[PDB]
């Protein structure tokens, strides 16, 4: 059933049935073997293109695709890379939109992050991500801004922590942000000093 | 080595990658990743690794 609704409900009902570590395999399988993954990911670049060449529906199937994706992947094992690599790279542009969104698909995106070296791809989404637009001064302001100016609302910091969270768990690349600004890691941190600082004064318990 | 020239500059020398780097960059009918990566390897050498510099 392609229309759009009952697409979008269908991929909310197996996101359901994806629920054991036993269940989201086949769930993997599903897709993989015998609509495809590649097919979902695609329909994902097609909103893209249309969202930013034209600067609820779209909402309902974008929330409804992100949300099975997140689903799987979060329970899943190897088969993590597979998809990695594949939603990450559309994942990615995606995020670049505006969109309401954002911090779904960074909740994805960190589900797809896997344990070992191969963070690099990721981070360097990121930075260039909170990189790009921004002007950075020689001080440390400037260097909030880029932050501040990207993540504008609450759902987008909250994704953005745990893609973060997943990230930083146990590792990074050396030089982080070279050529574009002063190196390292260390801008991120300070942006936490915009949000736990604030935290105190939240709305919402 | 496209993906990792530390072995050519290694062997062959920073200043001799650079020139091969160069090269690349220019050179016609090649893929736009081997042009962009020489590219970027010729202007920015490696990240947080290899420096492209001027000493005293």
């Amino acid at each position: 059933l392609l229309p759009p609704t009952i697409y979008i409900p269908y991929l909310k009902m197996l996101q359901g049935l994806a629920n054991g570590p036993q269940c989201a395999h086949y769930c993997f399988s599903l897709l993989k073997v015998n609509v495809s993954w590649e097919h979902f990911f695609h329909s994902l670049m097609l909103y893209h293109e249309h969202l930013r060449k034209d600067l609820q529906k779209e909402q309902d199937g974008l929330i409804a695709f992100l949300q099975l994706t997140s689903t799987i992947i979060t329970w899943s094992e190897n088969a993590r890379l597979a998809l990695c690599e594949t939603p990450v790279v559309v994942i990615l542009g995606l995020l670049q939109c505006s969109i309401p969104l954002k911090a779904e698909l960074l909740k994805t995106l960190a589900a797809f992050g896997k344990s070992p070296e191969i963070a690099a791809s990721l981070w360097q989404s990121l930075e260039y991500t909170i990189l790009q637009t921004v002007r950075i001064p020689s001080g440390i302001e400037v260097e909030l801004n880029e932050i501040e100016s990207r993540c504008e609302e609450y759902p987008l910091t909250r994704a953005f922590c745990q893609l973060i969270s997943t990230l930083v768990e146990s590792s990074f690349p050396s030089n982080l942000g070279a050529g574009l600004r002063p190196p390292g890691f260390d801008p991120y941190l300070q942006f936490l000093r915009d949000s736990v600082f604030r935290f105190r004064t939240r709305a919402r318990a | 080595l496209l993906v990792e020239i530390e072995r050519f500059f290694k062997l062959h020398q920073e200043d001799q990658a650079c020139a091969t780097c160069l090269i690349l960059a220019c050179s016609t009918c090649d893929r736009e990743v081997s042009a962009w990566a020489t590219r970027a390897f010729f202007r920015y050498g490696g990240e947080a690794q290899m420096r492209f510099t001027t000493l005293p």
